[PDB]
DNA sequence: TTATCGAGCTGTGGTTGAGAGTGAG
DNA sequence: AACTCACTCTCAACCACAGCTCGAT
């Protein structure tokens, strides 16, 4: 529907213990990831519309990701 | 960078998912793309887990969603589910 | 919590660890696919 | 408690058009 | 600065099936 399977399933195989991936498993995971693109965006979104902007920039993506216990993992990913 | 999602198909994602009048910078976009991707990394390590730790070898769907719901996105397991029918 | 940082440590350690070159794991399927009848590229009877 | 085994399921890869990528306006 | 949209050309999806996978037993 959305994003490509095949590269959701690139993403996966890329970790070397993932032998056997199931039919439904990148159907699962490209709804998941429009429902984690959602609310990361929206949170963003949240930090632009604060500081009375329409552009949601860089920061207001970093903004949400600190903000937001879910997303802690990708602390070390917005500095560069 | 090829082993990420598309920036098209993450682009028109969050889009869709802002009020019509909102804009998007480039930086954005592609912070986005990457973090959606790692979303994917994070999530299948703990799926291939559970995997390794039950002694079988395809990643199901229940695997991803055992794996979401023990790191912290329990809200998606909900939708997910009523989506595969 | 305490078992998060765990997790999340192992996310960042198996990060050095991809690898994105195509690499073959059933390499019996490979003989039936590369010497299996084509339509277009598709598999056919 | 651990093991079985057949009904189901999935990796594999050439080809190509659907759609990702691109940039001047 | 981001968005538009027509254009280029990449690359995701498609297919069959031998024999591996895994839960009812």
């Amino acid at each position: 529907h959305q994003l490509p399977l095949a590269r959701i399933k690139k993403i996966m195989k890329a970790d070397e213990d993932v032998r056997m991936i199931s039919a439904e498993a990148p159907v699962l995971f490209a709804k998941a990831c429009e429902l984690f693109i959602l609310e990361l965006t929206i949170r963003s979104w949240l930090h632009a519309e604060e500081n009375k902007r329409r552009t949601l920039q860089r920061n207001d993506v970093a903004a949400a990701i600190a903000r937001t216990d879910v997303f802690d993992f990708l602390v070390d990913i917005v500095p560069r | 960078q090829d082993r990420f999602l598309p920036i098209a198909n993450v682009s028109r994602i969050m889009k869709r998912s802002l009020p019509a009048n909102a804009k998007i910078s480039k930086e954005a976009k592609e912070t986005v793309q990457e973090c959606v991707s790692e979303f994917i990394s994070f999530v299948t390590g703990e799926a291939s887990d559970k995997c390794q730790r039950e002694k079988r070898k395809t990643i199901n769907g229940d695997d991803l969603l055992w794996a979401m719901t023990t790191l912290g996105f329990e809200a998606y397991v909900g939708p997910l589910k009523s989506y595969l029918n | 919590s305490m078992d998060r940082e765990a997790r999340v440590l192992r996310y960042r350690e198996k990060k050095k660890a991809r690898k994105f070159e195509k690499t073959i794991r059933y390499e019996t399927r490979k003989a039936y696919a590369e010497a299996r009848p084509r339509i277009k590229g598709r598999f056919a009877k």
